[PDB]
RNA sequence: CUGGUGUUGGCUCUUGGUCGCGCCUGCGUAGGAUAGGUGGGAGCCUGUGAACCCCCGCCUCCGGGUGGGGGG
RNA sequence: GGGGCCUGACUGCGAGGCCUGCAAGCCGAGCAGGGGCGAAAGCCGGGCCUAGUGAACCGGUGGUCCCGUGUGGAAGGGCCA
């Protein structure tokens, strides 16, 4: 019995789970029910197919990432605000980061991103380790100044 | 210590060859003086029916083979003069069990063999000292048997539980000689096999040196 | 022809008879019965070209039901 | 009427055999047995280098261990 | 009726007759290999006889090494018992 999983066997792992839930048994209960299919050259294919597709997705984004990755990693974080002689009067929220970086340098990057104890306020040269893609991101250089 | 040493030198699941195994037996018994090597193994048969009893001899002795003569009187005399060496009676039997073992070969005069098989069965049946009949060592011609001992035979005979054994390699006799007699025994016993006996003959076959490590081998090499 | 199995044919033929064996294991045999009988599998529920139900039996079943060759489920 | 089999699927509770492995373990009355027995003898003269001999207490009649303390 | 060693109460065979509708059944000198009893002439092919019995098949088992369904094997079979 080529048990083609569409969920459980435990709870729902509809991933590469063809079990021998034998004959009319697994047969009727399980898929009559409606929680998967029998090999079906059509579905052995299926599985290899949609899996492939997700693979394209994954590696792919790895790439979108990397491109934006090296480019930014290279560039310089330029941000102008107001203050006194150390920390701006209105705190730096990388929210502000995005607004700015995208707004002026051109690239589109999150907010929930980056890594931040919190808002900073002691100007210019301080760098931010900024998460970007799940296993690689960019620790980058940020400079802000009171354009005064 | 003495033995964890040895214990790591051999393995927990492998059947080496006769010459090779030999090299390891010596590898293991550095012990005092020298540790006699023997062969010990399992006979797929059954002892509760005299029919399978695998015993007799296999083929070094000489005019050197000191012999004991187990008899009750006239036979004490006969063994004596014939040319025994240590003659006596059930008394000699009790001394052998107590702490005496000098004789090389032992003969018994068919009127004390019960004694020979039960007091010292477990005194003579290891190295071979329990008067063996159609194996020149028991008979009203105790003198005759003691006279013949020499030629170069070392016996063997299945113990009640199925294992047979004896001396197949001095821990010093060349690994080649170790392989030599280990093999020869393979032959003598292998053949000795009892008639009404099926299944699989040689079960577990091992070699070693009395006190110490025991290696299982393939008596086919 | 209302007993068969849609996918293939399996009803009929079938002639039994008993004896009193004991043969190739020393000495011959002996012949008895002379009867004929039925012999088949089992049917169940599915549908074709707007309802129908099906029937068929065991074997074919596990099959055509798993799939379908001239109707469906 | 009745064992196996078929579409007669899930969940858990359970006692049986079997071979394998892993360590257990006794009684034919000082020559018929020592912790059975055959290969031995109780070590053919012996083994981690922590309880070594003397000494309490802990585990299926006990050694496997036992905590040691002790130690020519 | 006793003692002595011994076992032919053997194979391969039997020329030729008894009784016979059938198959049976029964008998036997001599011939060959191979023994046993005696010195040997010779007897010994169960027994003092006439009852102690039975087809053909159907199967077993101890030899054969004939047949072996492509040939090399073997299931299986033919023959001896």
């Amino acid at each position: 019995m080529k048990v083609i999983f569409l969920k459980d066997v435990k709870g729902k792992g509809k991933k590469g789970e063809i079990k021998n839930v034998a004959d009319g048994y697994a047969n009727n209960f399980l898929f009559k029910q409606g929680l998967a299919i029998e090999a079906t050259p059509a579905n052995l294919k299926a599985l290899e197919a949609q899996k492939q597709k997700e693979q394209r997705q994954a590696a792919e984004e790895l790439a979108n990432a990397k491109k934006l990755k090296e480019q930014l990693e290279k560039l310089t974080v330029t941000i102008p605000a107001k203050a006194g002689e150390g920390r701006l009067f209105g705190s730096i929220t990388s929210k502000q980061i995005a607004e700015s970086l995208q707004a002026q340098h051109g690239l589109k990057l999150d907010k929930r991103k980056i890594e931040l104890a919190d808002a900073i306020r002691a100007l210019g040269y301080t760098n931010v380790p900024v998460k970007l893609h799940p296993e690689v991101t960019a620790t980058l250089k940020v400079h802000v100044t009171e354009q005064k | 210590k003495r033995y964890r040493a040895l214990l790591e030198k051999v393995d927990p699941n492998k059947i080496y060859t006769i010459d090779e195994a030999a090299h390891l037996v010596k590898e293991l018994a550095t012990a005092k003086f020298d540790e006699t090597v023997e062969v010990h193994a399992k006979l797929g048969i059954d002892p509760r029916r005299s029919d399978q009893n695998v015993r007799g001899t296999v083929s070094g002795l000489g005019k050197q083979v000191r012999v004991l003569a187990i008899a009750k009187g006239e036979k004490i005399k006969e063994a004596e003069e014939a040319g025994a060496d240590y003659v006596g009676g059930e008394e000699i039997i009790q001394k052998i069990l107590d702490g005496w073992m000098d004789f090389d070969a032992v003969v018994a005069t068919p009127d004390v063999m019960g004694a020979v098989g039960s007091k010292l069965g477990r005194i003579l049946g290891p190295r071979g000292l329990l008067p063996n009949p159609k194996a020149g060592t028991v008979g009203f011609n105790i003198g005759e048997i003691i006279r013949e001992i020499k030629a170069g035979r070392i016996e063997f005979r299945n113990d009640k539980t199925g294992a047979i054994h004896a001396p197949v390699g001095k821990a010093s006799f060349p690994p080649e000689k170790l392989a030599d007699n280990i093999r020869a025994f393979i032959r003598a016993l292998e053949a000795h096999k009892p008639e009404g006996a099926k299944g699989t003959f040689l079960r577990s076959v091992y070699v070693t040196t009395t006190m110490g490590p025991s290696v299982r081998i393939n008596p086919h090499s | 022809m209302q007993k068969d199995l849609h996918p293939k044919a399996v009803p009929c033929k079938i002639i039994y008879q008993g004896q009193v064996v004991m043969e190739t294991m020393s000495t011959r045999p002996e012949i008895h019965v002379d009867v004929w009988s039925g012999v088949h599998p089992f049917w169940t529920g599915e549908e074709r070209f707007l309802d129908t139900e099906g029937r068929v039996d065991k074997f074919n079943k596990r099959f055509g039901d798993s799939y379908r060759r001239g109707s469906k489920k």
